[PDB]
């Protein structure tokens, strides 16, 4: 019985992390990555959105504050992409102790 | 789609019609085939005979090259009888147009030793031989012998193909068992490759005679042939249901 | 934007009346194939040597394992129906007689995986690392490795 | 241990085989290999996620390629980059590239491609001008916008449409850049003579390495072209620097470019069917590097030393039927130095 | 600097700009602008080099350093044979056209799925539909020629042999094809492309072909396609075909689906790889009748039921059916994967060797049971694997060895014979010395 | 005793998995389905929005920044879906390590 | 399946359970129906909106009448819909009285 | 990773063996950027001096 215990456990500590949760891990970390490209984006829509849009004997049209929204945004992502590396940094020290 | 040949010999692929017409003139209603086309192929769908045979009649003779449309001399079931090791076998097959005797083998046991065909009818005693063909180059596989003379009957009658039979005795390094015998022939007429279209109570025949767009290669291998617009008179058909 | 023919008719002939070959430069470093040549070649044909060399090499080893796959006598066995004998297959035998259907089992010395054979390697690769004259030489400080 | 498996990874791969990871695994694969990666498994999930994977290979497959732009200043060597468009009614677009190089004897090894990638930046081109380019020895899109708007401060309003040429360039990552921005409205309304409907518009775009700028034309699309410039009103001209500046070119600089019209779009003469040529890198006569870093090397007895040789200029000129080679500032340094001994 | 057959050399003793100190410190020295009269550069492919050497010695003779280097210098060419460009033909297919060569740059195989996922998905992986036709690249016909067999008397020595167009586009001649003349007829289908209006009224294009004792083209040496008015591309009666066995043209035939082109990868993805990864994935987790029906769609030593009779072919993958190669470059780095794409029969014992582990797997779980009737299911499973697998062989060659020496082993002479017979091998054919002596 | 604690540990490692974490997980996964089924709608709102909307004697209207805000819309539902996917497939994992 | 219909009876089995649709449609009236080109199913529809014509100093209204039709992709999902104009057509054969 | 910075072995260039020792430029001519690394305990700014 003893021999058929260490058998197991030895297995169980070569084989270590499964494929699984690799692939988990990697997304996400994608997924921290894909949230953290929106920034730009974000920047260039505030940036753009300031131009008039209307015409003709009525001028104006332009959004006064949208480069102020555009910097909320792009905090609030930076804020998700923090929380997501947070996570898998977290699992992967679980998986470690273990 | 596609079918298989008598003994497992050819198979025909690539059938397709890739356009079908219409046209309903007054009462009558025409229907119009474009490009029917198909494949012949001499191979077979897995024994020994596409394994060994084929590739005999694959070979090139003496006489040059060729051997397609002659006349051939098989075995219907050949199986492994005895000899020191089970080599691939020495599959024998007859040219009657050239008397020529095209062997086949899978491997070799070793290099040095003498090598020969040897054909006799009882496997037994060498001296009971009716065939014998020395290999010029020793290491080598799937050569002609060409016997020269009209000896059908003869290789009819010899089973128990050897490919051993040295001088310091027997030493059947292998043998096999031909079994039935069959006769074909891989000549072909352009009367013979036909379309029967049936429509109702008529029945139209087009052979490639006169309505072959070319005419293929002629070779062992893939042949494709492929027609001209083909024109059918479809106006007695039964419908039933508001479909023939 | 060369010609391999010109280049080596400009390094031949190769000290014995023979053309140089691809082959015979198998061999040597790209270093070292610059400071011998270093009169005849500049460095663009040196490099386009080089690279010919190299391409050879990889053609001949990927040639030389397809000849061996196609002729494993473990697979004689259900899968040999997929199995076609090509012109390449039957020349190499006729030329090399028997050697492609001499296979050997694991762990015999005659294997090319053997330990023989990484020994055959260290000492072609490492024979040269010093020149005759120094003491360091391989052949001069354990003379009998050669034999 | 490792030379064994190495030497033995060319005979015997089949044990190294893995059907789930391979290396040039499309983004739908792995796709489908997550929808499939729970604990337990049933034959509609499967089934299902097939399903997926086959609608994303017919979104995949059924890409026309629209653009394309080789990277030379002829067709014996470089790589070749295309831009393609979906079949959908979106404005969703993808790059790949190709080695033409290694082409012999017709055929092309399949492995000479590249797999379509993805664009994600925003592009809403007019019609199909857009297309890539190389400026800068990094990938770029340049493509065209259209706009309605009104002059303002008119009694009876009227409208107009303004077209507006966006730039932009792909980062390290992967990622793509903001767009700078120009207006070209005056240029298409005087190749296209206010007629931009009936007329079809089209866009080049060229990358002239010995000056470092990046040279665009739009013209308008015919059977023939002549010299640029002058009384040729069907082609106007505009020039891009490194920092993102503009300039638009005059009579003289446009006669300087002329031998670009053969890499043009055209009508074929025999059927109206139209072609569309890929552009080339620009050159003047012959194309030499800009610069040559000639490395360093080891003295006799290991003593001296050459270092930090290089030509940081060169330049070319041909007159008539006379090609000339100027080098400027070759330098290097030579330094007594050995390099490791006792010496 | 070496340009051509020009050379020119350039002291500091006049082109200085500014000498260096004089220290055992480093010292630079640096060129006015330097001249070079590059007018007879040999051009090769629009490509000719400049070769830069820079060179210092002492009074003493030793070579304070050398460097070497090549420059490149590329001529433009604009001409319009020379520009490749994309048409697309009414049947929707695109290609890119590059001087006389084609290649088809899209597909179709999207539109044609809808039929077979209409029904269940098994009517999307079969051999039918991998053997869909396509649409001609462009205008143009194809041709079948038989080449054949070497002979020394006619041929002469070598076996190689090419085959060349010409009177398309232009009127000079381009290799069409390339290859090894062998012991048996040779069968070689190509597709001929064609100008809408031809260069040469009486014959639209000519094909001929080299060899060794004929290197040259000679007058109506070779088929001379011509078309009628309708299709129908016909051979000029009087044209020699000597050289060629014989020479035939299709005029309506469509070839099937290629894997060697641009979008191999999402036909092998599509094919092979995706069913094999499913397979993988359901045998992972004990689902063994579903992984078997995935991987049916590749495999099965039972056949493959079509239109109610047994399919002849044997492999339901037809690129590995056909062995299709479609890798150039497959030791570029370490990559199995690249290896099996090169030649894809390791594919073949990849999958028969996980068809093995299947099966072994079902046997040892089914006994693991101890019931009598899983001992008996455990003992088909088995016998089934071993009848699959065959007789093990034993070993040949051990006995054979001559043991050498260990410089012996590592001879360079003997390396170098090795290579050249191979070289010789895959780039020729010559037999001399056939027998090779098994003593060296 | 030692019999009923063997019987209770294999009837639990027989029993494996039951219904509701298999309905657990499928949850999961449609939820990352639903969650990458909007890009499509995102893109098509963005190239919608810039038509013009007014008209008269003074036209305009147009939304100059739509384009960009689908784009990070639809990045943002990218990452949702990424992260769905991995907690599904941590939680198996974490199933068939128990 | 209409073709199981047996002396007037058809087996409940031959129907098929209600699906939703989800692509934002917006028919005027009841003028959307089903088709099947290339074999597989499309939805055709048309919208009606009111445009005023620009550049007219009485600024008059009018009904523009948009034809769009999508198509069902593989996993269910609805992709995006081409668009025509058809005002001419409709004003012609209802004579402007819709 | 860490051969980009040191190795024994030397490193190769154009197909030679180069003449420098340590593959970082500022380590091998060891140019010192930092003027006050005693304004506080850090061993990084000891080490940059």
């Amino acid at each position: 019985s003893a021999q058929n215990r260490l058998e197991k456990y030895q297995q169980l500590y070569d084989e270590d992390i499964n494929h699984g949760e690799q692939r988990a891990m990697s997304l996400l970390d994608a997924a921290a990555g894909q949230s953290l490209a929106g920034q730009v984006l974000s920047i260039a829509e505030g940036v753009a959105d300031l131009v008039p849009n209307v015409f003709g004997l009525a001028c104006g049209g332009s959004r006064w504050g949208a480069a102020l929204r555009a910097s909320a945004s792009v905090m609030s992502l930076s804020a998700t992409a923090s929380q997501y590396s947070a996570d898998k940094i977290s699992r992967s020290e679980a998986y470690r102790r273990r | 789609g596609s079918a298989i040949g008598d003994d497992s010999l050819t198979v025909m692929e690539n059938g397709n019609i890739p356009q079908i017409t219409s046209k309903y003139s007054s009462d009558n209603l025409a229907i119009t085939l474009h490009n029917a086309a198909f494949t012949v192929r001499y191979d077979g769908s897995g024994n020994v005979i596409r394994n060994k045979q084929i590739s005999a009649m694959k070979l090139t003779g003496v006489d040059g090259k060729s051997q397609y449309g002659n006349a051939f001399i098989i075995a219907n079931t050949v199986k492994h009888y005895g000899g020191y090791s089970d080599l691939g076998g020495p599959i024998t097959v007859y040219n009657k147009t050239k008397n020529y005797i095209a062997s086949v083998q899978g491997h070799l046991m070793n290099a040095d030793y003498t090598r020969r065909l040897i054909l006799t009818p009882v496997e037994n005693n060498y001296y009971a031989r009716l065939f014998e063909f020395p290999f010029s180059p020793n290491t080598i596989l799937n050569t002609v012998f060409t016997v020269g003379s009209n000896k059908t009957s003869d290789f009819k009658k010899c089973s128990y193909a050897v490919d051993g039979n040295n001088s310091q005795g027997f030493q059947i390094f292998s043998s096999y068992q031909s079994s039935g015998w069959l006769d074909i022939d891989t000549g072909i007429n352009n009367t013979d490759i036909k379309i029967t279209v049936m429509a109702g109570s008529k029945t139209h025949t087009f052979t490639a005679s006169d309505h072959i767009a070319s005419l293929p290669a002629n070779s062992f291998d893939a042949m494709p042939y492929t027609f001209k617009p083909l024109e059918i008179d479809a106006s007695s058909l039964a419908f039933t249901n508001n479909i023939a | 934007m060369y010609s391999t023919a010109v280049l080596l008719n400009k390094i031949s002939p190769t000290r014995d009346g023979q053309t140089m070959t691809l082959a015979d430069l198998q061999y040597l470093s790209f270093s070292e194939l610059r400071k011998i040549f270093d009169d005849q070649l500049s460095w663009g044909e040196a490099r386009h040597l080089y690279h010919e060399t190299i391409e050879q090499k990889k053609n001949n080893r990927l040639l030389e394992a397809r000849i061996f796959t196609r002729a494993n006598p473990q697979l004689s066995g259900a899968i040999r129906l997929g199995i076609e004998r090509d012109s390449v297959s039957r020349s190499y035998d006729e030329m090399f007689g028997a050697r492609s259907s001499s296979f050997v089992k694991p762990g015999s010395v005659a294997s090319m995986f053997s330990p023989a054979g990484y020994l055959t390697e260290l000492y072609r690769e490492a024979k040269d690392l010093h020149f005759s004259s120094s003491a360091y030489h391989l052949d001069n400080r354990r003379p009998d490795l050669a034999d | 241990s490792t030379w064994g498996g190495v030497s033995r990874l060319v005979y015997y791969p089949e044990n190294y085989i893995d059907p789930t990871q391979r290396i040039g695994q499309t983004r739908m694969m792995d796709e489908l290999l997550e929808n499939i990666s729970q604990s337990k498994l049933s034959r509609d999930t499967v089934e299902d996620a097939f399903k997926t994977y086959l609608t994303r290979f017919e979104t995949v497959a059924d890409l026309k390629v629209v653009s394309a732009y080789h990277d030379n200043v002829n067709s014996n060597t470089g790589l070749t980059w295309f831009v393609g468009q979906t079949r959908e009614n979106l404005p969703e677009y993808y790059w790949r590239n190709v080695d033409i190089s290694r082409m012999q004897a017709g055929e092309l090894a399949a492995n000479a491609w590249k797999e379509w990638t993805k664009i994600d930046t925003a592009v809403n081109p007019y019609k199909d001008a857009i297309r890539p380019v190389i400026f800068r020895e990094r990938l770029h899109l340049i493509w065209v916008e259209k706009e309605e708007v009104a002059k303002n401060g008119t009694d009876p309003v009227e409208t107009y449409d303004r077209f507006t040429l966006k730039l932009a360039f792909l980062r390290h990552d992967g990622s793509w850049s903001a767009p700078w921005s120009y207006d070209i409205t005056t240029q298409v309304e005087a190749v296209t003579d206010k007629k931009p409907d009936t007329e079809r518009l089209a866009l080049a775009a060229s990358g002239f390495q010995g000056e470092d700028t990046l040279l665009v034309f739009v013209y308008k699309t015919g059977k023939s072209y002549s010299d640029f410039g002058g009384s040729n009103k069907n082609v106007a001209g505009m020039t891009i620097y490194g920092d993102g500046s503009f300039k638009k070119m005059e009579n003289t600089a446009l006669s300087r470019y002329s031998q670009l019209k053969n890499t043009f779009d055209i009508i074929h003469t025999q059927g109206n069917d139209l072609v569309r040529k890929a552009s080339y890198r620009f050159a003047q006569d012959f194309e030499v590097p800009a610069s040559l870093n000639m490395g360093s090397a080891i003295g006799d007895d290991s003593l001296t030393v050459m270092e930090n040789g290089n030509i940081p200029q060169i330049t070319s000129k041909y007159s008539s039927d006379n090609l000339a080679i100027t080098l400027h500032n070759a330098a290097f340094t030579v330094r007594y130095d050995g390099s490791g001994n006792v010496i | 600097v070496m340009a051509g057959s020009k050379t020119h050399t350039f002291t500091a003793s006049d082109h200085i700009a500014s000498l260096p100190a004089n220290s055992f410190d480093a010292m630079p020295y640096t060129f006015k602008p330097l001249e070079i009269d590059a007018s007879s550069l040999a051009f090769t492919n629009n490509i000719a080099p400049l070769d830069i050497v820079f060179e210092t010695k002492a009074k003493d003779g030793r070579v304070l350093g050398k460097i070497k280097q090549t420059l490149s210098v590329k001529r433009v060419n604009y001409n319009p044979e020379d520009i490749l460009f994309l048409r697309e033909t009414h049947s929707g297919a695109q290609y890119m056209q590059l001087g006389v060569y084609r290649i088809r740059l899209n597909t179709l195989l999207a539109s044609q799925l809808v039929s077979r996922a209409n029904t269940g998905i098994d009517t999307i992986l079969t051999m039918e539909t991998q053997r869909l036709p396509e649409p001609p690249l462009g205008e143009g016909f194809y041709a079948t020629f038989v080449i054949p067999p070497y002979n020394l008397s006619t041929h002469g020595d070598e076996r190689w042999f090419k085959l060349y167009i010409k009177h398309v586009v232009d009127n000079n001649s381009h290799i069409i094809y390339s290859g090894q003349l062998t012991d048996t007829n040779i069968n070689i289908t190509l597709f001929i492309p064609l100008d809408d209006v031809p260069l040469n009224q009486d014959y639209h294009a000519k094909v001929y072909m080299t060899f060794k004792k004929s290197p040259s083209d000679g007058t109506w040496w070779g088929p001379h396609f011509v078309r009628d008015d309708k299709g129908i591309v016909t051979i000029n009666p009087k044209s020699i075909l000597t050289h060629f066995e014989s020479v035939n043209v299709l005029n309506n035939y469509s070839a099937p689906m290629d894997f060697n082109s641009a979008s191999a990868l999402y036909y092998w993805e599509l094919f092979y790889y995706t069913p094999m990864m499913c397979f993988q994935r359901l045998l992972q987790e004990k689902q063994f009748d579903e992984a078997t029906q995935w991987i049916n769609y590749v495999y099965n030593p039972a056949g493959y039921i079509v239109n109610g009779e047994i399919a002849p072919w044997i492999w339901n993958c037809r690129p590995l059916e056909e062995t299709t190669s479609w890798n150039a470059n497959p030791l570029d780095a370490i990559d199995p994967d690249a290896v099996a794409q090169n030649d894809p029969m390791h594919y073949k014992i990849a999958t028969f060797m996980r068809l093995l582990d299947q099966l072994i797997l079902r046997g040892d779980m089914a006994y693991r049971e101890l019931t009598r009737d899983a001992l008996n299911e455990a003992k088909m499973w088995y016998v089934r694997t071993l009848e699959l697998l065959g007789d093990e062989p034993e070993d040949y060659g051990s006995q054979q060895w001559a043991a050498p020496s260990l410089s012996g082993a590592a001879s360079q002479t003997v390396q170098a014979a090795y290579q050249q017979d191979l070289t010789m091998l895959g780039r020729g054919g010559v037999s001399k010395n056939l027998r090779t002596a098994n003593s060296l």
